[PDB]
């Protein structure tokens, strides 16, 4: 299940291998979540008409499951009553007495109808935020708005309705990507909005007990959506108003680890680059558990170029020995800049014994390499970055073969000769070329 | 150093594996519910190709005297294979499906295990015969 | 009346030449007819759709 | 797999195969080997070799 | 009708089979080198339109006409 | 293999079959402590032996273990194959 929501993370590229996940992990064992995640995962199928195809006639199966869960399950019941509102003509109408059911069934625990809406409401936060399916949380809001008692459901159900709503509308414009996702963020911060009336009722502290869970996350959205609309300053500034109600709350209780990154990524573009280290800092040092975000907080300190606290974090993000193939990189590129060259020097060949190594870090090595010049440290740098991390760009080919040159005289141009075809589609690597050709001849 | 090199390998395989049966499956299913079958014209009987179907439909199901009087069945249509499988007289209708029967009747007595065989083939040319030729037809002996 | 008396035949053919099929799917198990079956099943079936017999579950 | 099945929509190899399949079914003898009527509804599968043979015994017939 | 599609479905499955089409959408899947026309795709599957000894009779008389 | 190499004889046919055993389900310690020495103590002037481990350290760890491949290009195996088998190492070590 866990592979397959980090499949599903990646919806568009491999949701066979999402959709193959779910099928091995139901096969193995019948388990709830699986369950739904299959059903969510094929409740789209572009329509009903993709690779699934029939996947709505094959969903019998899942409310069979479903069944099997929950003999009387409100969720179950208002999945099965989303599928049907999403993948037929009258089969809603079979949903409608199976949401009688339970309308019968929830007067009898209080012996209202709160808990009809609030069955769709977790269908619709589990598609949304678990299974990371849009469509399926805009199916399962339309099926929360079929549900018959309309008028007279809790405010406060309501405003949960209203932030899944608003939770799906943003994941439809990132699953998207086009046109324009400040259009619906410029809706969202246009007068009168949902989102604003959320933040209104969060800043009311007479109903705070139960609605500020969800206000929190609303703000978050609301302070997302300022930053991808433009205003980073107003964003950074909304967003800090949300950290400090998270430090009076509980700070690492929520653990929004996605918004740290975002705000460190917003105060890292302007000119405030110690600032967005020290954020980063503060956030790391709140969630010790979370040593993915000290590599992070290192490489956003090493722009301060104050190697003290670069290499007292980059400590600990070492810590986390094996998954640090940036941060060991990291690490050899502030022991280079400051004078361990040969720890620098297994600290690079062990990060390129790790899986990937980043191409502007590798860039930057064969930089500070090139400063202090070495010529089989360039050659097992940049001749290696140039070939596996960025075979596409001449740019790193020109300067390998100039290092080449510079290294070997005109004997080692033989890079040179073999790339000095298609080189960057000209501009100055016409130039680069006329000098690595005068260097040769030399 | 994780020991990535195996098990990675052969997991990335399996999940190709899978992948391309999916999408053979996914295919399989596209092809399978493509299927129709296009609607047709009727395809017209010539006057004298209708010129045997109603002095038969006269002879088997209008000729007062036969089994089932004017109102036999079930109902049956002429057709030249089956007509000149019963053919296989002076009014020029002979071997009809009254006609046969009484000359099965007939010969049943001088050759009884030559009618048996005829018989056989004559009952499934009676039975290929209740199968109308085309929708009008049926219409037409409505 | 018609309707009915036209698929009553067909549906025998069905049934006959299912009886067929069915041994030879027994036949197959003590080991092509049923594909040359199919097509035929398939060449009545048609005239049903064909004539617009109505269908029988 | 979604994108495949575009490219495919797009090429239109499912109305050729539905084309197929919608003869072979309409054609009542079907033959024991149904490739070779699928390839012969297809059209010419291979016979570029064939093709370029007999252009070369056209012209050595012109010439 | 039901029992039109259901027979329509047998006589597919068992007269060629889908695993002959089957073959020619795997292939397809696994080279990534997919042309605009799935036509010349076809073409590259093959599977003899004309036989082998229907094509082997210009070649024949090739061969005679050379002798 | 601990307490064989504290022993005094290790058999180079036998080693040789275990570094084969190993490399079919391959640990890149394993292979370091045996391979090489297999190639340093059992057969120093043996050639094939010295370029199988050199090619396993290569794909273990890059340009760490080029020295091995330059090894490997002092001797070649009495030239043959070998050496073209070398040359194409040697090209994967640069590339």
């Amino acid at each position: 299940y866990e592979y397959g929501t980090y499949c599903l993370r990646r919806g568009g590229a491999k949701r066979g291998r999402a959709e193959e996940c779910f099928r091995e992990a139901l096969a193995l064992e019948p388990a709830h979540r699986g369950a739904l995640l299959a059903l969510l995962g094929c409740s789209v199928a572009a329509g009903r008409n993709t690779d699934p195809a029939y996947l709505e006639s094959a969903e019998a199966a899942a409310h069979r499951l479903l069944d099997v869960a929950g003999r009387s399950s409100l969720d179950a019941w208002a999945a099965l009553a989303v599928v049907y509102r999403a993948y037929g003509e009258a089969k809603r109408a079979e949903l409608a007495s199976c949401e009688q059911e339970m309308a019968r069934l929830e007067k009898q625990q209080l012996a209202a109808g709160e808990l009809q809406a609030r069955s769709f409401i977790s269908l619709a936060n589990t598609l949304l935020e678990s299974l990371a399916l849009p469509a399926e949380a805009a199916l399962a809001l339309e099926l929360a708005a079929g549900l018959r008692h309309w008028p007279s459901v809790g405010p406060d159900t309501r405003t949960l309705h209203a932030l899944a709503g608003a939770l799906a509308e943003q994941a439809l414009a990132r699953a998207a990507g086009g046109g324009a996702a400040s259009a619906a963020a410029e809706a969202m911060l246009t007068p009168g909005s949902s989102v604003l009336s959320m933040m209104r009722a969060d800043a009311g502290e007479a109903v705070s007990s139960v609605a500020a869970e969800a206000a929190w996350r609303c703000r978050l959205l609301v302070a997302q959506l300022h930053k991808a609309r433009g205003a980073t300053d107003e964003a950074i500034r909304f967003y800090q108003e949300y950290i400090e109600a998270a430090r009076s709350s509980g700070r690492l209780a929520e653990v929004p680890l996605s918004a740290w990154l975002e705000l460190a990524e917003a105060y890292a573009a302007r000119g405030q680059a110690r600032f967005a280290a020290d954020v980063f800092l503060l956030g790391a040092s709140a969630r010790p558990g979370c040593a993915v975000l000290w590599r992070g907080a290192g490489r956003c300190f090493v722009g301060a170029e104050e190697l003290g606290p670069a290499d007292m974090a980059l400590s600990e993000a070492n810590v986390l020995d094996p998954e640090d193939p940036e941060a060991w990189g990291w690490l050899a590129l502030v022991a280079l800049r400051e004078g361990r060259a040969e720890d620098a020097e297994k600290a690079l060949a062990f990060g390129l014994r790790c899986g990937l190594g980043d191409p502007g870090l590798l860039l930057d090595i064969a930089a500070e390499y090139r400063a202090a010049g070495q010529r089989r440290a360039e050659q097992r740098v940049l001749q290696e970055v140039a070939v596996k991390l960025m075979p596409e760009s001449c740019s790193a080919r020109l300067l390998l073969a100039r290092c080449l040159v510079a290294q070997r005289c005109g004997a080692e141009a033989a890079e040179a000769v073999a790339a000095a075809r298609q080189l960057a589609a000209h501009e100055d690597d016409e130039a680069a070329v006329a000098e690595l050709e005068a260097e040769l001849r030399g | 150093r994780d020991e990535s090199g195996t098990g990675r390998g052969a997991l990335e395989e399996a999940l190709a594996e899978k992948e391309k049966r999916a999408k053979v499956a996914a295919a399989l299913e596209r092809v399978l519910r493509d299927v129709r079958m296009p609607r047709r014209p009727q395809p017209h009987e010539s006057v004298e190709e209708l010129a045997a179907g109603d002095a038969w439909d006269r002879v088997n199901g209008c000729a007062a005297g036969a089994v089932g009087g004017p109102y036999a069945w079930p109902p049956l249509f002429h057709s030249p294979g089956v007509q000149s499988e019963l053919a296989e007289a002076p009014a020029g209708a002979g071997c009809s499906l009254a006609v046969l029967d009484e000359l099965l009747t007939e010969l049943a007595a001088a050759a009884p295990a030559a009618a048996a065989p005829l018989a056989v083939r004559a009952e499934e040319a009676k039975a290929r015969a209740r199968v109308p030729p085309n929708n009008r037809k049926v219409l037409r002996r409505a | 009346r018609h309707k009915v008396a036209a698929g009553d035949a067909l549906e025998a053919n069905i049934r006959s030449l299912d009886s067929r099929i069915e041994a030879a799917q027994a036949d197959a198990q003590a080991n092509a007819e049923l594909e040359q079956l199919y097509w035929e099943r398939l060449c009545v079936l048609r005239t049903w759709t064909g004539l617009g017999i109505p269908t029988r579950a | 797999k979604e994108t495949f099945r575009k490219y495919l929509e797009q090429a239109g190899a499912i109305d050729v195969l539905v084309k197929v399949l919608v003869q072979l079914y309409e054609e009542p003898s079907k033959p024991k080997t149904a490739l070779d009527y699928i390839k012969q509804c297809l059209g010419s599968p291979t016979p570029a070799e064939y093709e370029a043979v007999v252009a070369e015994r056209d012209g050595l017939q012109k010439q």
